[PDB]
């Protein structure tokens, strides 16, 4: 029920990431490719009215469950290099959109309702660097115990006991999963 | 987490100054040089020294620094300051020990061009004929063989003549403009300032060491503080 719902809404995002407008072939995604990766801005664009066009049910299961859809978009879309080499170089992804015709008014956006979209309108004020404090990772030994997708994501730590070898945390340690974490820039306005 | 190949340039060393915190030390390292193309400010590297590489390293070495940049950032424990926007911890892993030009060289024993050479030198603005020696000189720049020159203009800042300056980072390879107080970062002058209960004194870097017998542009000399007057009167 939900797994062919998921992986719906990722086939419908997938075949539309390229238009049949703009001519037709494969010249575009080469230009495309050459204006990506050349001067690596990761500047990319949709037209959000065309796939409301194509889906309006779309429109709304994003709107209902942005926090829903971010982890799913963060790790299925990169599937568009159709390439295993260029796979774990790349470490996150860029898209965006402009002159979007709709938007919600800020008295509106009331904070009852966390979780749709909002427009980013307003003052720049109290500018901030960026402090690299863990965000998201995991230890867990993989002789012990196999990797699932759930854990931490905030800085809270394991909450199962089982397995106590290393489970018992009365002792400092700074093993960090450098290789496996989430981290690659982020800061708050 | 990937392997990185790069350049740079050790500044100073830190025996001249004074136990979690005794562990290392501190050190100014630029990455970017000067180029009209890098007029866009860079990210400065901060290295840390894990009492490694101390009284090893001297001034002058053109070296090459390979590694890993490993965001290992040890201020979890919320009691110092942070990297800038590079947020990751930098570790140092090589430091040696011990065309074009040969087109323009023909071209630059010919004596045809020799000859409108100094009929060019100034096409801005014309500006005065004492003006061109003193930049012709300051261009070459030139045992105990040292020596300073000291070029002076009688103007007024309203008018670009003050500006003038500015034209010759296009032809210098290091330029840095002062503007006076508040320059960026270190403006060739030592300060002391306050600091917590735990963070490192800051050994400061002027451009004057940067440019090791290269050429160091100052601009707006008479506006500094008369503080630093003082400090800056000796060295």
């Amino acid at each position: 029920v939900r797994d062919e719902v998921a992986e719906k809404c990722q086939k419908l995002f997938l075949d539309f990431l390229e238009e049949f407008q703009s001519s037709d072939g494969e010249i575009k995604y080469l230009q495309l490719a050459e204006e990506l990766i050349r001067p690596e801005r990761n500047t990319l664009v949709v037209s959000f009215v065309d796939l409301e066009q194509f889906n309006q049910q779309l429109s709304t299961t994003i709107q209902e469950e942005f926090y829903r859809v971010y982890p799913y978009l963060c790790r299925a879309l990169k599937t568009f290099v159709k390439d295993r080499k260029e796979i774990p170089l790349a470490k996150d992804f860029y898209v965006a959109f402009q002159d979007l015709p709709t938007r919600h008014k800020i008295r509106e956006l009331t904070s009852s309702r966390i979780g749709l979209l909002t427009r980013i309108s307003g003052q720049v004020v109290r500018t901030h660097p960026v402090h690299p404090e863990l965000v998201s990772g995991t230890f867990l030994c993989l002789d012990c115990q196999t990797v699932i997708r759930d854990v931490e994501q905030q800085f809270k730590y394991t909450q199962p006991n089982i397995c106590r070898n290393p489970v018992c945390a009365n002792r400092r340690r700074f093993l960090l999963d450098t290789n496996k974490s989430r981290f690659v820039d982020f800061q708050k306005v | 987490n990937q392997l990185i190949r790069t350049s740079g340039v050790v500044t100073s060393c830190t025996g001249v100054l004074p136990t979690i915190y005794q562990n290392y030390q501190r050190i100014r390292i630029q990455e970017s040089p000067g180029k009209v193309a890098a007029g866009r400010l860079p990210r400065s590297k901060d290295a840390i020294l894990l009492a490694d590489l101390v009284d090893s390293c001297k001034p002058g070495d053109e070296i090459e620094l390979t590694g890993i940049y490993h965001n290992n950032y040890d201020g979890s424990l919320n009691t110092a300051n942070g990297f800038p926007v590079f947020a990751t911890v930098i570790l140092a892993n090589h430091v040696a020990k011990k065309e074009d030009v040969k087109m323009i060289t023909s071209l630059s024993k010919d004596q045809q061009i020799g000859e409108k050479i100094f009929a060019s030198i100034a096409p801005s603005i014309y500006g005065h004929e004492d003006i061109k020696r003193g930049l012709a000189l300051a261009l070459f720049g030139g045992h105990k063989v040292r020596g300073d020159i000291n070029v002076l203009l009688c103007g007024d800042p309203g008018t670009a003549k003050s500006q003038f300056l500015k034209y010759i980072e296009k032809v210098s390879s290091r330029a840095i403009f002062t503007t006076g107080q508040g320059a960026s970062a270190v403006g060739l002058t030592a300060y002391v300032q306050r600091h917590p209960v735990s963070r490192e004194w800051t050994l400061e870097a002027g451009a004057l060491v940067l440019a090791d017998r290269g050429v160091c542009l100052i601009d707006e000399f008479d506006k500094m503080n008369d503080q630093d007057r003082t400090s800056i009167h000796e060295a």
